[PDB]
């Protein structure tokens, strides 16, 4: 007969070892950039809601000096 | 009635305390690509009923105390210091109104250590003392920073009311004017906790929690509830703090359900942070924070004390 010992056709087809750790492309300080921009959203909305909660402290205050009499 | 409030508080904070450790245990287990428990019960619900009873009915088991005193002391302290933590969290609302409020948590919070000072005090183990003293330490140093943050954030709302805080964030979350403080702050409800990064540990290690986590049996299951029940509590006070939703009035359980799910996956967060990091060395730990996070929350907060007398917004004391 033949022999049953196991190496097929050449080559079991290539293989790859080397290191491979790639892909990140959003870092240049624009990171900072968008971050930094997230904050200066904040400040201005933020600013805004502050200025009308004022105005309500105002409204609010004269609720009570008009009770008060 | 008002017993009634305080059961329906307390009661489920340890019930989430149990079923906290089951998604603990489940997180992890596939966060490392492996099923968590299934065979107590369907699904892993009967896990902590198991533990509960089990953990309870093991003998006390050592030592001579030399003090009966702190000994039944300690654990007293690290419960009711957990409990009453939860009381002034907003919620729709508070179940105790206080003017002042997230200081008298940032409080309660610095006394939180005599339960590690007094626990690793009575084991009359040498090597736990030294274990208790720098726990103590590394918390301590944790107390100082964390204060200066919510000192810092805070100064948006313009009163500590705790209350107040949902009115500023209905146009914004507080995230987004101050990030990187809030970040801080994150690592900084990480510290106390010793959760990993920040963990001590097993092997060869200072072993801090080695007699603290062994001693103490049942005991051990109250600073065992103490710690998750603090943990869950930190992340709710991340949620309220940093972030948070739109209250509807006539319909507070709406608000009562987004608030929910943000804490939750916070804690999530945390046991998987646990999963994810190795461990610090104890003094790279703290001088790391003498380093680098103290001196940038001075930056910051003194940002913060200029800043909005800037863009002339100050916030509104009622
Ligand atoms: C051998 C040891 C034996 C003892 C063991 C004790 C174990 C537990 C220890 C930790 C617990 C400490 C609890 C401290 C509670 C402090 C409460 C507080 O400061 O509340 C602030 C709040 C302010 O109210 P405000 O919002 O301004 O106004 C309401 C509307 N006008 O205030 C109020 O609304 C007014 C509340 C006044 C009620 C009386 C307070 C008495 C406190 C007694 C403390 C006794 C224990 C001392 C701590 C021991 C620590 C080891």
């Amino acid at each position: 007969k033949v022999k049953q010992d196991m190496p097929p056709v050449g080559g079991y087809g290539p293989i790859d070892y080397k290191r491979n750790l790639p892909r990140r492309g959003l870092s240049g300080y624009s990171m900072f950039a968008v971050g930094i921009g997230a904050l200066l959203f904040g400040y201005w909305s933020m600013m805004r809601w502050n200025r009308e909660r004022r105005r309500l402290q105002i409204e609010d205050f004269e609720a009570r000096i008009a009770l008060m009499p | 009635m008002f017993m009634i409030n305080v059961l329906t508080l307390i009661i489920p904070i340890l019930l989430a305390v149990a079923f906290l450790t089951l998604v603990e245990r489940k997180v992890l287990g596939y966060m490392q690509f492996r099923k968590g428990p299934n065979v107590v019960g369907p699904y892993g619900l009967l896990q902590p009923i198991a533990d509960a009873i089990k953990l309870f009915i093991k003998e006390p088991l050592r030592p001579a105390t030399s003090s009966i005193s702190m000994f039944i002391l300690a654990p007293i302290l690290a419960l009711t210091l957990a409990l009453t933590m939860w009381i002034p969290l907003p919620m729709p609302y508070p179940l105790i109104n206080m003017n002042l409020g997230v200081l008298f948590m940032l409080a309660m919070s610095s006394l939180a250590v005599y339960s590690i000072l007094w626990s690793g005090w009575a084991s009359n183990s040498k090597y736990a003392l030294i274990g208790a003293l720098r726990a103590v330490a590394q918390t301590i140093s944790y107390e100082v920073t964390l204060a200066i943050i919510l000192l810092s954030v805070l100064l948006m709302n313009g009163s500590f009311t705790l209350s107040t805080l949902i009115i500023t964030q209905e146009q914004v979350w507080l995230i987004f004017p101050a990030w990187p403080l809030a970040m801080m702050w994150f690592i900084s409800t990480l510290a106390e906790t010793n959760r990993a990064p920040f963990d001590l540990t097993e092997g060869e290690s200072e072993l801090v929690s080695g007699f603290n986590v062994e001693y103490a049996a049942g005991p051990f299951a109250l600073f065992f509830m103490a710690e998750y029940a603090n943990i869950i509590m930190m992340n709710i006070f991340t949620t309220t703090l940093f972030l948070g939703a739109f209250h509807n009035p006539y319909m507070p359980e709406l608000y009562t359900i987004n608030f929910t799910i943000k804490s939750l996956l916070l804690s999530i967060t945390f046991l998987w942070i646990r999963a994810s990091y190795p461990r610090f060395r104890y003094d790279q730990l703290m001088h790391l924070l003498w380093k680098n996070f103290l001196p940038l929350t001075l930056a910051l907060c003194m940002w913060h004390v200029s800043l909005p007398i800037l863009l002339s917004s100050i916030p509104p004391q009622t």
